[PDB]
């Protein structure tokens, strides 16, 4: 049932993913070190964090199918508009449910519900963002349906600012077509649909963690004291 | 354009 096209797509995003996740986090010993306790110790480490995964997310993004093709306006509104988001998603691989944290190779590179207030973020954020983790992690997802759904998740043509909404629509129903016909391979109904309709779902949480994390950025970086600890691509991409 | 250092690791 899966053609000829989508397990080509498949291996293409699996491989691309592969080539952008290091599961030996050997690169965060170049980061700034994380200080547990300025009440904001965590942010110098998570902003070199962060930068370093927008890093990834835009070499995973150059690798989906047809997001060559597009203009570079509307890749870079994707992936301004995204990057958070895949992020949020990526993250959850290393996500452990032991102790609701993001283990990330060792005690020095595990990040709880505290170290992330440790970079100025509140519940109104966390919460949210625990919860959507754990949520995740119920899913049970094989790596092709998550490989797909972050794929899926950058070419949206919903984006503000995207100029050729119609290509980029074209290029996620490919994609889109692909995970369907993945899940129905694997599941019968209605179990199939109830699967798709939980990832979807998914792509609305996002969404709303988007703006959350949004409006929390922006009174973060408002302070100059905030923004001297950020790295230069963080205040690009997430900012003007 | 505002973001040349997206633009560059867009290449
Ligand atoms: C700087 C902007 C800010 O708003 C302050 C102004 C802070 O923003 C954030 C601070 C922290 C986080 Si996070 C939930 C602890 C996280 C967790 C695990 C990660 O693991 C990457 C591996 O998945 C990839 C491994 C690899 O690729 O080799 C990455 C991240 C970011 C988030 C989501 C946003």
């Amino acid at each position: 049932k899966l053609s000829e096209e989508q397990q080509h797509i498949i291996a293409i995003l699996l491989d691309a993913h592969h080539k952008t996740y290091d599961p030996t986090y050997a690169d965060f010993r170049d980061f700034r070190p994380p200080v547990r306790m300025s009440p904001l110790s965590m942010l110098p480490h998570l902003a070199d964090l962060v930068s370093y995964s927008i890093q990834k997310v835009i070499g995973f993004a150059k690798m989906i199918p047809g997001f060559r093709d597009l203009t570079s306006d509307d890749q870079i509104v994707l992936l301004k508009s995204s990057a958070i988001e895949v992020i949020m998603l990526r993250s959850n691989q290393s996500f452990t449910m032991d102790d609701m944290s993001w283990d990330c190779g060792s005690q020095d590179y595990k990040y709880d519900v505290t170290d992330v207030s440790k970079a100025g973020h509140t519940l109104e954020l966390i919460e949210p963002l625990i919860k959507f983790q754990v949520g995740l992690k119920k899913l049970n997802l094989h790596e092709e349906e998550h490989v797909l759904l972050m794929a899926i998740c950058i070419v949206s043509p919903d984006r503000p600012g995207v100029q050729d909404a119609k290509l980029v629509e074209a290029i996620q129903d490919r994609l889109s077509n692909t995970l369907q016909t993945y899940i129905r391979c694997r599941h019968p109904p209605p179990g199939s649909h109830q699967l798709y309709a939980k990832m979807i779902q998914k792509l609305a949480d996002l969404r709303s963690l988007n703006e959350e994390h949004s409006k929390q950025y922006r009174s973060l970086s408002f302070q100059p004291e905030n923004s001297m600890k950020l790295t230069p691509l963080v205040l690009e991409v997430f900012g003007n | 354009k505002n973001h040349p250092m997206l633009m560059n690791l867009l290449k």
